[PDB]
């Protein structure tokens, strides 16, 4: 995954 | 980056709704290097990200909406859309168009206006 995609994964799992 | 949502409003449980969003004040080449996506917020919750298309064209989803929500990005026309199928009462929220910029040391959030989606029998 890219830098943005690693940051997107974090945001999409934040409750 | 200026973002504007179209669509919203009332749907019955199990129903479908499409939101769209256009970006302006940004070139195609600049916006290509950014992510585009969608957040939602119900009263008494924080804004949380539900779907995005990365700068590499990869759609990504929150588990609670995967399969039901489809996010699509038109790079050429600087648009992102959220097709919401099989909607549930707990999908009721204000939905925000969002762009994520990598500013190297930090990330920058660009926000749309928000549009209410209401799921009611």
């Amino acid at each position: 995954p890219s830098r943005l995609e690693e940051e997107l994964r974090r945001r999409l799992t934040e409750p | 980056v200026q973002l504007q949502e179209s669509g919203g409003g009332l749907v019955q449980p199990g129903g479908s709704l499409r939101l769209s969003c256009t970006a302006s004040g940004v070139t195609i080449s600049a916006l290509n290097a950014m992510a585009m996506g969608w957040y939602r917020q119900a009263p008494g919750e924080r804004r949380v990200m539900v779907a995005a298309v990365s700068e590499r064209g990869n759609a990504m989803y929150r588990e609670s909406v995967q399969g039901r929500f489809t996010v699509t990005r038109d790079f050429t026309n600087k648009m992102v859309s959220l097709q919401m199928d099989n909607l549930k009462p707990e999908d009721t929220a204000v939905y925000y168009c969002h762009v994520l910029e990598d500013r190297v040391d930090s990330f920058h959030d660009y926000w749309g206006q928000g549009t209410q989606v209401t799921v009611s029998s």
